């Protein structure tokens, strides 16, 4: 499980 | 159940209590907690008889039949001697296979309580798919005179005598059962099998229709009722339900028969060689389809296991005609087979017959037709019947003789047992025709034998024989004295209903007449 | 130009017993039997 | 898409493709190596995909622009994972549940690893830390339930996974665990009824139909394995374990032909394996055909010459035939 992380930061 | 389980674990030791949480569980219906729970109570305590009770009952409830035998053997050494038990570790012994001890055990059952139908019932089941009926109808009885409501044994007992023909016993024992048991499924569907085997269809239609609404999965009543709905006449209607009948089961070979044979009859006959060999691969022994399908292969010329299959049906057609009921081969693809003349004699002869047991429903008085010309005034009745006045080959062959017969001597009917087409031959008959009488408007046979009988013929002469559009029972019942087969398929249907067969010299010599079944008439040359 | 004929069966019928499966535990009446 | 947050890429990472969205993110980055996660996308695109190296590399440019982001670590230790350097990924799960304190699927990876590795209880405080964190990761409390499992301390792995149950009574995979469990305890009917309401709510929890039918052959409830069988063959038609399963079944049930069809399915299914060999042989023998038992009791013990089963029928054959001193070593 890779993150693919969304954020604005 | 909350407090059922409050108990429990007050007491765990407490056997009661199991017992009961687990007739609760299976009234909600997670049955295998029930049976977890049964057990746990036998396993506290192996006196607790009315658990054991409880627990082959479920069991044979989910068919779980061999844990249910030890759990009502061990019931049985805990209490010997009651009938409930007895009914139903002999009902689980007979669905196990061991008819015998089913039997045996049913015995037991009805000596223990004698005021019991359902053992009675159903060991009088057992008792006939053993064979020995002479004592099933006693057992039938003897449960209907303990309770004339009991519609199961109304039923079988009226499907007994059914069997024995006493159709108007059985069918008043059928509404006997519909009364009783106004959403009985399987009553129904025999009730419309003798209105069927009674040829009025209209209501044995309804009833058919009743019995798939109220059993939807009765794959049966629609193989059934597409064969009515096709035997009146066809609307492939029929086929879409033996569709239906198949996908219901795939595993009912018959619909895949009865489906195929509709095919064939429409003319597409690679699909319904497949259906065919299908439906006898999937029970590989069936005699019917796999004949049908050895004309249809015949029909595309296939000649593979030629010899072979012409001699397994010369075999399976012997063992019907030495059992004696109905040959699988049409007579009509019997000659284009290699059988002895004496058989072939006998598929007619059984034919014939099958169209006179047809005829003795009705069952009509024979009439004073014969021995003078003096009311014809010197003109004797010749009638001809006919399917095949129109567009036909018999039309196409004998569309000139009747109009220009002589009218001084004779007078000629036409009938049209099929309905018209308005072809020009059948115009041109009418005018040839000095009578005609169009038939498809008198459906019942007897309605039209007594118009044939008052019609007053005296000789009558027959185009279909035992071909496709033959209502051929008009002359099952012989309204007029003389009744010949003529210029139709080769083969007399030797059924002793009709008086003669035309022919001449060569084809038909006198040492060949034995072949056939009644006299000869000869001519100059054809 | 002619037609075959296609065999029906004859079904037979069945009878389930009782099913229903419940028990009790105090079916005796009893006095005190005191003093 | 143009001038905007092209999260398009992400769209068919949702579809799980990469073309379109590889080259998205390529040139993604050249317009905006700005954000990261985009690089971690490609990383974690080219670890599905099988491209491990490539995913290191992009990994590795994560690490540049902010070392500080723990997901980076998180995907260099999948990477080791799947690549061996175990310890370093456990090291590196320190160091990014350090970075993120409460991150979840952090501790999920480290349980892999670490149940790779072989030390359960660290893996159970990673679990339980992940529940502490969320009481509604019915999955990892399943999860928790396995290994608990594996570790032999039944009850409380079964309480995990009844409330994981009750937590989501629609859940299906709980009730075939434990219905496992049940079973390995003995309660085999509480089993029974745990396998048909998980195959109950989905009809295609395949290796819950394995475990139901496999129960049932257990209890010599034949019929209903039977049916529970086939409908695991029409779910997956094409494995060995199975069809043995189910011809054993029918073998016991006295279809003798149908159980040497069967068994001649599974073997030329699965080549190596001596069980079908010897019950095939057997089931041929007690048919009559014995001239083919002793071929099939060969190939089995050619296969395996420790198969012991095989060596007693081939030397009661061989008895049958007299040759006793070769029976007697055969027994030996």
């Amino acid at each position: 499980e890779p993150i693919m992380s969304q954020g604005a930061a | 159940k909350a407090c059922y389980l409050k108990a429990i674990e007050t007491q765990p030791n407490f056997a009661v209590a199991w017992s009961n949480l687990g007739c609760v569980f299976n009234a909600q219906g997670e049955i295998w907690l029930a049976i977890h729970h049964f057990e746990k109570a036998v396993t506290l305590d192996p006196n607790f008889l009315d658990a054991y009770i409880n627990l082959g009952n479920v069991l044979k409830e989910a068919r779980i039949f061999d844990r249910a035998v030890a759990a009502y053997l061990r019931a049985l050494s805990l209490s010997p001697n009651h009938a409930v038990v007895h009914g139903n570790l002999a009902c689980v012994y007979y669905e196990q296979g061991l008819i015998d001890l089913a039997i045996d055990t049913y015995r037991r059952a009805i000596e223990l309580q004698p005021h019991f139908p359902d053992a009675y019932c159903n060991l009088a089941n057992a008792l006939k798919e053993k064979g020995s009926v002479a004592e099933a109808e006693d057992c039938y009885n003897t449960a209907l005179r303990l309770c004339p409501t009991h519609a199961d044994s109304l039923n079988n007992l009226a499907n007994i005598k059914r069997e024995q023909g006493n159709i108007e016993e059985a069918v008043r024992l059928y509404r006997k059962a519909l009364e009783v048991f106004p959403e009985f499924a399987a009553a129904h569907s025999n009730l419309a099998s003798v209105l069927q085997q009674q040829g009025k269809l209209q209501e044995a239609l309804m009833h058919y229709k009743e019995a798939i609404r109220i059993s939807p999965t009765f794959a049966d009543a629609y193989s059934n009722m597409g064969n009515t709905l096709k035997e009146m006449q066809d609307v492939q209607g029929a086929l879409q339900c033996y569709t239906r009948a198949i996908q219901i089961n795939p595993a009912f070979a018959d619909a895949h028969s009865n489906l195929a044979s509709i095919h064939k009859d429409s003319g597409n006959i690679p699909e319904a060689i497949a259906s065919y060999r299908t439906a006898l691969k999937l029970k590989p022994d069936f005699p019917d389809a796999y004949c049908n399908l050895a004309h249809c292969l015949q029909i595309v010329c296939d000649w593979t296991d030629y010899d072979e299959r012409m001699k397994k049906l010369v075999s399976i057609v012997a063992d019907q005609l030495e059992k004696n009921r109905l040959p699988s081969v049409h007579p009509h693809h019997s000659m284009l087979y290699p059988l002895s003349h004496g058989f072939r004699k006998a598929i007619a002869e059984r034919h014939g017959n099958l169209c006179l047991d047809k005829i003795n429903v009705l069952h009509k008085p024979p009439y004073e037709h014969p021995k003078d010309l003096k009311l014809s005034d010197g003109r004797l009745r010749v009638g001809y019947v006919s399917s095949d006045f129109g567009n036909h080959p018999t039309s196409h062959l004998m569309q000139s003789i009747p109009g220009m017969h002589n009218p001084d001597k004779f007078e000629v009917f036409c009938y049209a047992l099929s309905p018209d087409d308005g072809t020009n031959f059948r115009v041109k008959v009418m005018a040839e025709a000095n009578h005609f009488i169009d038939l498809s408007q008198i459906p019942c046979n007897g309605k039209a034998a007594d118009r044939i009988h008052q019609d007053g013929i005296h000789i009558l002469v027959n185009m279909n024989g035992y071909t496709k559009g033959a209502r051929n029972e008009l002359f099952a019942l012989r309204p007029a004295p003389i009744q010949a087969m003529w210029l139709g398929y080769p083969g007399t249907s030797g059924a002793l209903f009709m008086d003669y067969i035309i022919t001449d010299q060569e084809t038909s010599p006198a040492e060949v007449a034995e072949q056939y079944s009644e006299k000869l008439a000869y001519m100059p040359h054809t | 130009g002619a037609k075959a004929s296609v065999v029906d069966g004859t079904p037979l019928v069945a009878a389930p017993s009782l099913n229903a499966t419940t028990v009790v535990t105090t079916v005796y009446q009893e006095p005190i039997m005191s003093q | 898409s143009f001038q905007g947050l092209m999260e398009l890429a992400h769209r068919e990472y949702q579809a799980g493709d990469f073309e379109a969205a590889e080259r998205h993110c390529m040139q993604l980055w050249r317009q905006e190596p700005d954000n990261t996660g985009v690089l971690l996308l490609l990383s974690s695109i080219h670890f599905e995909c099988r491209r491990l190296d490539r995913s290191a590399h992009f990994s590795t440019l994560a690490i540049k622009q902010n070392p500080l982001l723990a997901e980076a670590y998180s995907n260099l230790g999948n990477v080791y994972k799947e690549r061996g350097q175990l310890q370093e990924a456990i090291e590196h799960y320190r160091h990014a549940l350090r970075l993120k304190p409460d991150f979840i699927d952090g501790y999920i990876n480290l349980a892999a690893a670490l149940v790779a590795a072989g030390d359960m209880e660290g893996a159970v405080q990673a679990y339980v830390s992940a529940l502490q964190y969320n009481p509604d990761l019915y999955c990892v409390r399943s999860d928790l339930g396995n290994l608990l499992k594996a570790l032999g301390r039944l009850e409380e792995a079964k309480a995990c996974y009844l409330k994981a149950i009750e937590t989501q009574p629609n859940f299906a995979v709980a009730w075939s665990n434990l219905g496992c469990v049940f079973n390995a305890q003995g309660e085999i009917w509480l089993a029974i009824h745990h396998f048909e309401k998980a195959v109950t709510l989905d009809p295609n929890f395949l290796d819950a139909y394995i475990n139901l039918g496999n129960v049932l052959k257990e209890a010599r409830i034949f019929d209903r394995a039977v049916a529970a069988y086939l409908r695991a063959l029409s779910l997956s038609p094409n494995h060995a374990v199975v069809h043995g399963n189910l011809a054993c079944v029918y073998y016991e049930q006295g279809l003798i032909d149908l159980a040497i069809d069967t068994y001649r399915r599974a073997i030329e299914l699965q080549p190596h394996f001596p069980d079908a060999y010897c019950n095939l042989a057997n089931a041929l023998k007690e048919k009559g055909s014995v001239a083919e038992a002793e071929d099939c009791y060969n190939t089995a013990l050619r296969l395996c010459p420790t198969h012991a089963d095989s060596l007693n029928n081939l030397a009661n054959i061989k008895r049958e035939q007299g040759n006793i001193e070769e029976a007697v070593r055969l027994y030996r």
